[PDB]
């Protein structure tokens, strides 16, 4: 998950009165990835790789 | 300290430049060629590779020249003619040498000599080496 | 400022198995393989220099 | 089909190449 | 199987039949001479080891030929003036080969030559093996 | 021993294929050395050495 942004909430508001009001929203979104694959091959001759 | 490694490890001619001439390898187990380079070269050189077969007049002495065979190795692929050849680069400084040796014995006698006579074939010297003897 | 500019993800270490197409009693084919990745962080985490 | 080995020569370098030093910056 | 002495083992030409040739032994720690004969002789030929020094013009360059001496042995004596030498004996038949080495190194380049030019040394060839190498 | 040249093994492939290649052998060669001695000789006698 990737957050886009956090919105802006709250404020400073007069302690006199008894009610706020709303803010914006953020936004937060999903990504993914996949992997790769290195390969090869190689090959011997038994008697040598044995005697060496 | 210094050894007698011409006791164990004998060296022979092969090409001296004008001249070829068969080497014996009955009485040793291993083998293999050595070439130096004396002047710049012009060109690519190839070389190819012979074997012979005890005469019928005399036990001891080569027949005619046969041609060796490839023997491909568990990767690559056969010589378009199968058929064993050497190529020395046009890179060889004339202060290094090369090396390099067949992977099957076939006759007891081998020789080496030039796809062609020419002032560029002058300029370079094959050697054989031996491994411990049997006899 | 790396760790967060690039980062980098390894699934499973190298690995070597014996190949039975090809492996004579007088010859071996081996293979190996391995997987790994990596996925651009925040891209504002860094800066390149450039002539102009 | 033969594969030849062959040393880089004889010497490590018969003429060793000495070359100069890369040029010095700007004022 | 073979194994390509040639890497482990260089040789090298020496005496070919009408020319001689230095071999840099310095890239190795030990060496030693091979004798063959191509044709039956007629009397003892003797031949000349000597070695070289660096060219004073080209360090790349071997320089003069310079006799090598001779080093007495532990429980034995120096030769007439005290300089190494070898002579072929007449018995040497063509399918036989001769081997030798000196016990002191001396100088970076080795040389041979036979001490006449007359019909008889150029019936002989000599080459020089190398052990393993150091660098 | 000397190990003059490592090879070039494997490379990246596409996952949808069940098959790999060859790739190219290395170098590896053999060195020997040897040793040098250090020689002298001195002298003494053995009143002056002694009695000093």
């Amino acid at each position: 998950m990737k957050i886009a942004d956090y919105g802006q909430l709250g404020e400073y508001t007069c302690d006199a009165k008894c009610d706020a009001e709303f803010g914006e929203p953020g936004n937060i979104r999903h990504l993914e990835g996949k992997t790769y694959d290195y390969r090869g091959v190689f090959c011997f001759n038994r008697k040598n790789l044995q005697e060496a | 300290m210094n050894f007698n490694v011409g006791v164990d490890f004998p060296s022979f001619i092969a090409w001296d430049g004008t001249t070829s001439f068969p080497v014996k390898i009955d009485g040793f187990n291993q083998f293999g060629f050595t070439f130096k380079v004396i002047e710049e070269l012009t060109a690519d050189v190839p070389f190819n590779i012979f074997y012979h077969e005890a005469s019928e007049a005399d036990p001891c002495v080569p027949g005619p020249a046969i041609r060796v065979p490839d023997v491909p190795f568990c990767d690559g692929v056969a010589t378009a003619d199968g058929l064993a050849t050497v190529v020395i680069p046009e890179a060889v400084a004339v202060d290094s040498f090369c090396a390099g040796s067949v992977p099957c014995f076939n006759g007891p006698w081998i020789s080496i000599a030039p796809v062609t006579v020419n002032a560029d074939s002058a300029k370079v010297q094959v050697t054989v080496t031996m491994k411990g003897a049997t006899r | 400022a790396w760790k967060t500019a690039y980062y980098a993800v390894e699934k499973r270490p190298m690995f070597f198995e014996q190949y039975e197409g090809g492996s004579s009693a007088w010859c071996v084919k081996y293979q190996f393989g391995a997987e790994d990745g990596g996925f651009v962080g925040c891209c504002e985490h860094g800066r390149v220099l450039r002539i102009g | 089909m033969v594969s030849l080995d062959c040393r880089n020569t004889c010497a490590p370098a018969p003429a060793s190449r000495l070359v100069q030093p890369p040029c010095f910056v700007c004022r």
